[PDB]
This record gives structure tokens, C-alpha cells and sequence, in this order.
């Protein structure tokens, strides 16, 4: 989740039976939003400069 | 990270149905002057055609991706709500 | 092409209304069949502005200022000048804006209707050589046939237009059949739609809603 | 009407032969025609008619330059038989008269059937190769290698 | 294939509207069938910009600035140049903006049309090696047959298209039925609806509303 | 499968529409049903896209670079390549820009429409080794039988579909009987609509708005 | 059961018309109440996808790359594996997509309609044993009886809507009574909308707008 | 990575629609007073015709436009949040 | 780059469809009263038709 | 076609009629491959023949 | 992605499967948006001033 490359998002698309259940995720469109990214990076920030 | 496969997931739907939901297209009815190589668009063209309905866009219905829309937007107020980082 | 004579005309009429042909205009039912078919001929000329009577002519003659086109439907555009070096449209005025300026010879500027057939030009000519340098564009009337070889001066494949229009008008006349004047009416009325909708004077490509006036 | 044989060379399978110079019947479910592949005639059923001037091979992949050589060959067949109140089919006199004209052209041409080649006996193994040969006779050394694997039906001694 | 004849269709329309197969156009009903259908025939061939009759085609003869095609339906386009150079398209005038300039032998740039089957090119070509080189795209009239043997020049697939239209035309003059007019009519338009539907002269993948003119 | 015979349908159409059965095309009945059952069965085949008469095909013969396919109601695609390597579509272009480049021998990459049943590639093969590679997507038209003992080249399950269809024409033929000609119809329209509503070229699962043409 | 004979059918039918039962189909009326009860089962055929003629299959033949299966309706789903293993549905793709790519012996990873009755899977089997684990989903057609004794393969509550088919296309052909057709096509839509409605090939419980595809 | 080229092909496909979802197109029926060489626009001019409805301006459909507008604005707005240039 | 070069096409096809889009037109229908030698503008003008 | 025409010596040519009483003393005519081929494909092997019916 | 060019954008769209995923890129348009340019340049000019 934190990384987004299309390996990533391949094995993201692997856990969401695991994690958000029995839904669809075999779409076409591959993106990630990399919200995780920026949530870890602003806490990281905010750590090192504290 | 639940909630981040789920903004993940309706992230791609919404671009998969937003890939689709863009492109305007033309309907054009069987006739005796209007040909399909005739039928172009042009600044101020004027068609030769012998009935005004035999070339019609097509009307694409109302989509729901406002609703989309608001639930990616609630999931990253959750997301940062949760973590911290207002 | 043009080879359809005023004889074979009136015989494929007789034959679809119901009649024995005939060899001449000798007997009321040919001499009725053709003055219909005469008939015939001049509303499918004011049906439309077909190709084969849209032209370019000079003025059959003239006086002082007015040039008479002799029987024309309608005249649409004049221009002056020759081929060499080009044609230059003139102005269309109304009779009172034309009437307000002075008429006197020259080189036409502007030009205006003056009763039936004829178009009054100012400045107008006033010899032969200037008088052939003006272009008037119009559509002519239908020539009509008066005997029975005369070959109809329209191509071959409106023919049977004229036909259906004549034998809609020979129901009505000789037999009196609504019905039968109601189908035929019909099948002209369809043929002329579909004639009228594909055979335009413009092309597909250059039916454009602009038209470069000038920048004056 | 006038035919000529056409001689071409292909290699492979799947391609096509211009026949108008044979100048085939117009039907194309006639197969009006006998194919000489490398001068030995072979059988015509891997030539599909496709129209009347074109042929399609569909056949095992012919070596390098095979010189395919096609000729034509009325069938000696009726168009139809005409019955009790039949109408007189100038269309069908016609085509009856074109027929016996084509075959003696043909016999003209060549010859009658017998001499399209030189009947000359084949040594080649039993298998798919002979499969619908109506021409060269097999030889006899090849009909007692597949006669000796046959069982008898008096005193068979079977193995295997 | 074509290999329909004259003599064959109009025994199919007899025996259609309840006559007996002739062998020649000796009688009345024959004469009328043979009309009929040559009628019938010109009506398909103006219902719709077959594929048979859409063809690239040089012009017949040349004045000096007019091309005469002699008898087209209508001229779609019109190219200059050959195959192993390749073909630019001419660009369409109206007739007062095409007499606007000099008529001088040349390479031709404008096109416009003239009374009929008659197309105007500026500049012209004087020599036939020049004349040889225009293109004209153009939908062919129907080749009418003359005699019982003639073979009509449109393929088998369109010979039950004609016939039901022939059909129509017969029951409106022969019989006189309106009701089985109407069938017939119920008919040809039904397939000709389907067919022009279908059959159209370019493919699902190409048709586009995006023309690509080239960055003037 | 298709084991039904060309005589055996003309009995069934003149049974359905009232007639005696028949032995042979002697009688005028026969005659008129026999050309009836045709009609029918070309209206068939127009009717929509049957799998038995999609198919791909390679062309009959060969111009420089004007390949004929014969009869064929229309062309979906052009592919090159054979089976063991792949096949690459080509793009559809009009005639226009088609002959806008030269023409010259190579390996095929746009593809046009030339008047009746021909398809012009560029560039165009030149020895039949090349030749052979294009594919054509095509939908054949009906093959019309000629004789009694002739096997009609339709599956037998919908010989009903074409019974009905000749029937609706042989009421409006021999028998001349609106009401009847209704009913047919009325039979074939149902057949036919649920027919193409429950026979598609794809299946429901793979019946999607959305398809892969190549970024590009 | 199925304990429903041909010659049970059509004396129901006949009895129901109004005509003596047969024990043959020696008479005229016998013989068109049997063709009409063979129309009349293969349009019940086609009114739905039916219990009885859904099922799973292997193909009848095999050509190198193409699965022939004889004469089905429609092919819904194609499936590789055993029973014992599991069976893997194939992706569908249209012909042309079909084609873009290499056919080699393998297994089976898309599949596409070729012709009548023809299924082209890539990657192909070459042995029987990899031929004998694909499964097709298809929707057959219904078996029509030859004889008098011959059974037929429906179960013996849709006798009854056959029956009422059957009725009302013989109240088309051999009364001519289009009430009576009316009446008996009431019947017959009114029982066939009670069977779709109530006969469904999911239950309530299973009828579901969601579908797991899994996470690709 | 994935939201630039996101972003780019809906930009490239709204561009591709918007360049035929402009232009003004006319279409006239067949008739027989106006000629397609007397349609054209002028100040005040008065069309000369037997029927008002000879000459008509096509309706275009409802564009899907601002839905790609709002997808551009909310993908260039997640690529400055990740990004960190607020 | 790619930008100014489809801004300007953007404006000149804007321009292109916008010169066409202004002009007032006016449509009349054959009738035995009203010429169009008569049709003009005028401040209170009133019209003699049928 | 089958037996040609002329004052010609009557030398054979290979028959390709189907098995059956016309192949009994013929002494001169030879047979064709697939009259021969035909037949043989209806007749069991002396080792690994598989019997039906 | 950085670099706004005709030879970008064609090497762009060559990976538009890899990274988007199974969807069309072949528009007409060869336009770049300097997205990623930008965010470059100004992270760029921010850390020089630093």
C-alpha cells in the first residue's frame, strides 16, 4: 500500500479477499492513490523534525 | 488499511466507468441521401439530407458519480481523521 | 440522353392510364393525352431548378436600359465581363432605390426587374460588343412539343417523372378516378422528394453555412 | 468453347490458380477438371472450385516448384432429364450442345481419358497416397507387402 | 452474377401480377410489363447510391473548359493526377465565384457544375494526356434494356427488389388494385429499408465523425 | 443439418397456403412457388447476420490491386497474416483518401470499396503466395437452389422461418389475400424477432461497451 | 415423463381443429398437421431457454482448431478441466481478436463462434483425451419426430403448449378462421408468460445483481 | 506515476471530444424554392422558402464535459497532496 | 509548447463557429400579400399579410 | 473415355471398377490403387487386428 | 513523464499498460499537461533555496 508501482498494486489487488471481503477488484484501470504514501511521509516529517 | 483498498477500489471503478462514459457518438438511420462517408463534422456544414432525424446524437443517461465522488471524499476524511494528520 | 419523342410520351401515358395507344394526335384522346402532357412538362419544370434548365444566356435584346431575357422562370444572378477576364456580379436594387438615380450609359453597377422578362440595368450599354458581355443567370422554361416526331427537350430519365404527373393529371381529367389520381400522385410525389433530395446544384463538401462576401 | 491447359508452380499449401485459360464451367459444382502435379495426375478432390475461373488448393504441402498442370474434363453427365410436359429450355439445349462441344475440344486437345499420362505401375507404401487413385496401377510388390499383413479367413494363424 | 434478362423479369412480373409468361413483347400487357419494369429499374436506381452504380470514371468528352460525363446521377467529387502519383482532390465553386476568374488552360483547382452532366474545371486541360488525368467520382444511372435478350446489368441479389417495385407500378396501371399496390409497396420498402440499412458504403470500424483536413 | 430439398419446400409453402402438393416444377404453380421460395430465401438471408452466412474468405481473383469477391451482401474486415503467425487488421479509408497515395506492390496496410464486390488494397501483393494471405470477413448471400432435387444450403431449423416468409409472399401472389398475407407476416416477424433476439455473433458474458483498440 | 408419441400429438391437434383422428399420415390433412406440429415444437424451441434443452456437452467432432457441436441454438459458456479437477471457463473474444494471435496445440484459453455450429478454441487440443475435457454450455435444439411412433423428447406438461402452438398455426393454414387463430394464440402467449415467469433457471434466493469476479 | 498518465489520457479524450463537440452544423430538407447555395449567414437576411422548417440547426446532446473537468481537478489536486507542494 | 498550439486552435475554431452564430436570419413563406420587397425593419412598421 | 476409340492396338489400361464379379478373369486388365485400397480397408490384419461387430 | 516532447509522449503511451493497466490510449491528441514538471521544478527551486 505505501509503495505504488504495478507490482504493488498486483499484490495489493491479492488481499482485498482478505481484507475488505468478497468484492470485485479485477478492474482495469490500475491506479493507486497513494494516500497511504502521504499519510506515512507527513507523520514521518512531522516525527523527524520533532 | 481497509479503508485504503476501498478508496483504491473506487477510485479504479469510477475511472473505468468514467473511460466509458465520455466519448459522444452519433446515430445515423438508413436513408436515400445521408451517407456515412458524408456525415463530418465542420464549422457551419450543412447537410443534404431529405429528413432532419436521420442523423441524432445519442442522449447517455445520468450517471452516479457524484455518489462516488462523496464516498472517495469520505474515505479520505476518515483516513486522515483516523490517523491524525488534519 | 434526349431521344424520348412527344408520340411515345403520349402513348406510355394512354398505357398507364388505361388507353389504346394511338399513331397520332388525330382523335380527342390524343389530342387530350397531349395538351396534359404539355402540361405535365411545365409543372415539373416549376417543380424544381433542375440542372437541365439552369443556365447562362445573354440578353435576347435590348432597349435603352432594359434587357429582355424573353420566357424565364426566374433570374437569379447578373454578372458583366468575359471568360478572359473574369465576370463581376452586380448589385441587386428594388425598382424605387433603382429609379432614384440617374440612367445613363456605361458599365452596369446595379440591376432590377422591370415587369416579365425583362431586367433593367445602370449603367446600361449602349453598343452591341458591351451589350454581349453580360451574363445573366437563369433558369429557362421547359420547351414544349407541338407534333408528334418533336423530340422532348428533357434527358431520358425524367421521363417517367413526366409521366406520372401527366397520368395523375389524365384521372383527373379523362377518367375521373380519385383513387387512381391519389396513387399516382403518390409515386410523383415520392420520386420527386428523392430526385429533389440527391440531385442538388451543390456538393456534400462544399454545402457550407459560410460564404466569403469580402472585406469591405 | 476453346480451353488450354494452364501449367504454374507453388509451393506449399493454401494457394490459388488462375484457370481462366482452362476456361472451366460456369458452375462451380462441377468439377470439371484433372490436376497434374510434377506430370502425374493426382487426385482432384483437394481442389476446391471456388469460381469458375479460380482454384484453391487445400491439399499437403507440395515441395519447392511443383509444377501444378491443370487441364479440363467435361463429365460425361445429363444436365436434367426432361419429362411429360416439360417446357423446351432453350437455355437447357443450349448447354447440353456446349457440353459435347467442351468434351470434343477437350479430345482435341488431349486426348480421350486414357492417355492423360502414362499408366505406369506406382511403388509407393499403402497408405493415404493411393486413397481415390484412378489412374496408376499399384505394383505388385507393394499389393504383397499389405496383402501378407491381412489375415485369412480359412487357417488363420493371427499373432499379436 | 448479372445474367438476369429483360425477357426474364418481365415474365417474373407477369406471372406476378396474374399474366401469362410471354416469349416477346407482342401484346399489350407485355409492352406495358416491359415499361413497367424499365420504369421500376430508374426508381431503384434513384432510391439509393448503390454500390453498382458508384464507380471513378473519366470524362466522355471535353469542351474547353467543360467536362461532359453525358448521363450521371450526380458528381461527388473530382481528382486530378494517376495512380502511381496519386489523385488531389478539386475544390467545389459555386458558378458565380467560379466565373469570378480567368479561364486559362492549366492544372485544375476549382470544379463547379454546369447545366447538365456537364462539370467546369479551372484551369482546364488542353491536351487529351492532361484530360486523362481527372477523376471524377460519380453515381452511374441504371442501364435501361432495349430488348428481350438483354441482359440487365445489375446483379441477381436486387432482381426481387426490382420485381416488387414493378409489382407496385403493375397493380396501380394494370390491375388497378389499390389494396394489392399497397402490398407490393409493404414489400420493396421493407427490403429496401433493410438493404440500405445494411449495405452501406463504408464499415462500422470507419465511420467516424472526425475527417482529417489537413492543416491549411 | 441441411438435408431439407428445394421440392420439398415448395410442397411445404403450398400446403401451408392451400394448394395441392406437386411433384416437379412443370406446372405453372410450381414455377411461381419455386420463384416465390427463392424470394423468400434471399429476404431470409438479408434479414440479419445468420452464422451461416458469416464467414471469412480469401479473394476469388486478383486486379493489380483490386481484389473481387464475388457475391458477398457485405465486408466487415481485412486481415493479413496466416494462422500460424497472426493476422493484422488493416484500416478502412474512403475512396478519397485512398487514391490520395500512389499505388504500388508491397504489403497491404488501408483498404477501400471499389463499386460491386470488390475490395481495393494499398499497397497491393503481387504474387498469389501474398495474395493468398488476406482475409476477408465477409456475409455471404443465400445460395439459391435450381432444381427439385437441389439441397437447400440452410440449416433445417429454420426452414420454418423461410416457409413462412414464402407463404406471406405466395398469399400475396397466387392467392391475393391481405388477411392471410398478415397473418404470415405476422408469424414471420415473431419468428424472426425472437430468432435474432436469442442468436447473437456474441455471448452475453463477453457483450461489453468497452474494447481494446491499442494505445497508440 | 416423456410417454408423448408424434401420432398422440397430431390427433390432438386435429381433434382440437376439428377433424377425425388418423392412425397414419396417409391423408393430405394428416400429413399437414404433422409438419405443422414439427413448426410448432421447434417455435416452442425458441421461445425460451427451456429446462429441457439446456445442458452441458463435449463437441461431436473436432477439426484441428475448430469443435464442431452439431446443431445447438446458442452457446453460452465454454469450460476446460474434469469433474474431478474442476473446469475453468474460457474468455470470450470476437473474431477478430480471435485471429490477431498464434494457433498452437495447448490449452484452452479463448474461444470464439466460427460459422454454424462451430467453436474455434486457442489454444487447440490434438489428442482426444484433451479434446474430451471441454465442456460447452449450450442450448439445444429440439428434437422433431419422423414417424408416427416416434416418441418425443419433451416431457409431457408442455404437450399442452405445444399443443395450443400447433393449434393456432393450423387455424392459420387449414381454416383460414383468424379468430379462431386469435383465441388459440391467446392461449398459447398466456400460458407460455405463466411458464417464463414462474420457470426460471436461478431461484429468488440466487437472483442476485452481484457477481464475484475474482480480484484480476 | 499512474495519476500523471491518468491525467494525461483525460485530458488527450476530452480534447478528442471537444474538438467535434463545438462546431455549429445545419441540416436542410429537400425542397423546391431554396437552393444549398443560398443558405448562408448574413445580417437580417431573409430566407426565401415554401416551409419554415426547410432549413434547421442540429441540437447536440448534453456534453459529459464537466465530469472530465472534475476528475482533472481531483487527480491534479491527489497529485499535489502526494506530492507535498500544497 | 503543446499547450499554446491547441489554445490557439481552441480560439480560432471558437471564432470559426462564433462568426456564424451571431447573424439574425429571418424565414419567409410564399403567400399573395406580403413581398419581400416589402420586409424591412421599422421602428412601429406594421405588417399587411393574410 | 474408358476404352478409347480408333484402329489402335488393345493395349490395358487400369480399370477402377468397384470389387465384385467383374474382377474374375479379367488375365489382362490391372486393377487401380484405389479399387485395390478400397477393399483392403475392409479386411483384418494377421497381427494387432481389432474385430467389430 | 518530466519532460514535455512528441518523442515523450510517444514513450509515455508505450507504458500506459504497464502502469495504468488495459485501457485506450491512442487519442488524437499528443498533449502533455507538465504535471510532473512542474511538481519537479518547484520541489527543485525549494530545496536550491534551502
Amino acid at each position: 500500500l505505501y509503495s505504488g508501482t504495478p507490482e504493488a498494486v498486483d499484490h495489493q489487488r491479492t488481499q482485498t479477499i482478505n481484507t475488505v471481503g468478497e468484492v470485485n477488484n479485477d478492474w482495469r484501470h490500475r491506479l493507486n492513490t497513494g494516500k497511504a504514501y502521504e499519510c506515512i511521509e507527513t507523520v514521518h516529517g512531522y516525527l523527524m523534525g520533532a | 488499511m481497509g479503508l485504503l483498498h476501498q478508496l483504491n477500489i473506487i477510485t479504479n471503478q469510477r475511472c473505468d466507468n468514467l473511460e466509458l462514459a465520455i466519448d459522444e457518438m452519433w446515430t445515423l438511420v438508413q436513408n436515400s441521401s445521408l451517407n456515412p462517408d458524408e456525415v463530418q463534422v465542420a464549422p457551419g456544414k450543412v447537410f443534404l439530407v431529405d429528413s432532419h432525424d436521420d442523423l441524432r446524437p445519442i442522449q447517455r443517461g445520468g450517471n452516479n458519480f457524484v455518489v462516488s465522488y462523496q464516498e472517495a471524499g469520505l474515505l479520505e476524511s476518515t483516513i486522515d481523521r483516523n490517523t491524525g494528520t488534519g | 440522353p434526349k431521344t424520348t419523342t412527344f408520340i411515345q410520351l403520349v402513348n406510355k401515358c394512354l398505357e398507364n392510364i388505361g388507353e389504346r395507344p394511338v399513331i397520332s394526335f388525330n382523335n380527342s384522346v390524343a389530342r387530350k393525352a397531349a395538351d396534359t402532357v404539355r402540361d405535365a412538362i411545365t409543372d415539373v419544370s416549376y417543380s424544381y431548378d433542375w440542372s437541365w434548365l439552369t443556365t447562362s444566356i445573354i440578353a435576347n435584346s435590348w432597349i435603352n436600359e432594359r434587357a429582355d431575357l424573353g420566357d424565364v422562370q426566374s433570374v437569379k444572378h447578373v454578372s458583366y465581363g468575359s471568360s478572359s477576364d473574369g465576370y463581376r456580379e452586380l448589385t441587386f436594387t428594388d425598382e424605387r432605390t433603382f429609379d432614384a438615380a440617374k440612367i445613363y450609359p456605361g458599365v452596369g453597377q446595379v440591376f432590377t426587374f422591370n415587369e416579365y422578362g425583362g431586367v433593367r440595368i445602370n449603367p446600361y450599354p449602349e453598343t452591341v460588343e458591351e451589350q454581349v458581355k453580360y451574363k445573366f443567370y437563369v433558369v429557362k422554361e421547359a420547351t414544349l412539343p407541338s407534333v408528334e416526331i418533336d423530340v422532348i427537350n428533357i434527358p431520358d430519365r425524367f421521363i417517367q417523372l413526366i409521366t406520372y404527373n401527366a397520368c395523375t393529371q389524365l384521372s383527373i381529367s379523362h377518367l375521373d378516378d380519385a383513387q387512381a389520381s391519389q396513387m399516382w400522385n403518390s409515386k410523383y410525389i415520392d420520386q420527386l422528394s428523392r430526385l429533389r433530395a440527391r440531385e442538388r446544384n451543390t456538393t456534400q463538401s462544399g454545402a457550407n453555412m459560410f460564404k466569403f462576401r469580402g472585406t469591405r | 468453347m476453346a480451353t488450354s491447359n494452364v501449367v504454374v508452380s507453388r509451393t506449399g499449401t493454401g494457394w490459388t490458380v488462375d484457370v481462366t485459360a482452362c476456361n472451366l464451367l460456369s458452375d462451380t459444382g462441377i468439377k470439371d477438371f484433372i490436376v497434374l502435379h510434377n506430370a502425374i495426375v493426382v487426385s482432384n478432390v483437394t481442389y476446391a472450385k471456388t469460381t469458375a475461373t479460380t482454384l484453391t488448393y487445400t491439399g499437403a504441402a507440395l515441395p519447392s516448384n511443383t509444377p501444378v498442370e491443370i487441364r479440363r474434363k467435361t463429365p460425361n453427365s445429363i444436365i436434367q432429364l426432361v419429362t411429360y410436359g416439360q417446357k423446351l429450355s432453350s437455355n437447357l439445349w443450349n448447354s447440353e450442345i456446349d457440353r459435347n462441344i467442351r468434351w470434343r475440344e477437350e479430345v482435341d486437345l488431349n486426348g480421350a481419358g486414357l492417355v492423360a499420362s502414362t499408366p505406369t505401375p506406382q511403388n509407393d507404401a499403402y497408405g493415404l497416397v493411393w486413397a481415390g487413385d484412378t489412374f496408376y496401377p499399384p505394383t505388385r510388390k507393394s499389393v504383397y507387402d499389405k496383402i501378407e499383413t491381412l489375415a485369412t479367413k480359412s487357417g488363420a494363424v493371427l499373432t499379436g
